[PDB]
């Protein structure tokens, strides 16, 4: 019943973070201290919408 | 003398029969009505009777669940 809506392949393109898990873990503490605001906005949107398609931006 | 000392008048038995007949007629119509009401409640389930339990919604936990999509 109904048709599922999916974003197009162009809609899912982004400049990808191509560093490995060791680099990420080394940076993690300062990364969380510095990039807190966009991350918190995304996670609040993510548990409030309950939908990946509503959180792409 | 026998009528005066042992028995009563006809009105007594007449009106006692009237009261008894009323009681029995109301009991009969109440029995029919109750049977129909029971049938309707068992079929439709909207009455106070034949109410079968369902899960209490106060047991549900409404909190963030480690994953955004529940
Ligand atoms: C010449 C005579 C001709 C007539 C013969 C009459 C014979 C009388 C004996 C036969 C009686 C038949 C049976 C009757 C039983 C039911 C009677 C009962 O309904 O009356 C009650 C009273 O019952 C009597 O006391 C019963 C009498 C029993 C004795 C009968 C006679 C034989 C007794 C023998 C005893 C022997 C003992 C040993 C001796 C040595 C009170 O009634 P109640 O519910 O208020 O009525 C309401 C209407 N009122 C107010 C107008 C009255």
């Amino acid at each position: 019943p109904g048709i599922v809506e999916l974003p197009t392949l162009e809609d899912l393109k982004v400049q990808e973070v191509k560093v490995s898990s060791s680099v990420l873990k080394a940076a993690a503490h300062h990364y969380g201290a510095q990039c807190d605001k966009p991350n918190k906005e995304f996670m609040l949107c993510r548990w409030e919408e309950k939908d990946p398609r509503r959180c792409l931006e | 003398w026998i009528a005066r000392t042992f028995y009563d008048g006809p009105e007594k038995n007449y009106e006692k029969t009237m009261a008894i007949l009323q009681i029995e007629a109301e009991k009969a119509e109440l029995r029919l009505k109750e049977l129909e009401v029971r049938r309707l409640m068992r079929a439709r389930g909207d009455g106070p009777w034949y109410q079968y339990p369902t899960i209490d919604k106060a047991l549900i936990d409404h909190s963030p669940k480690t994953t955004p999509d529940n």
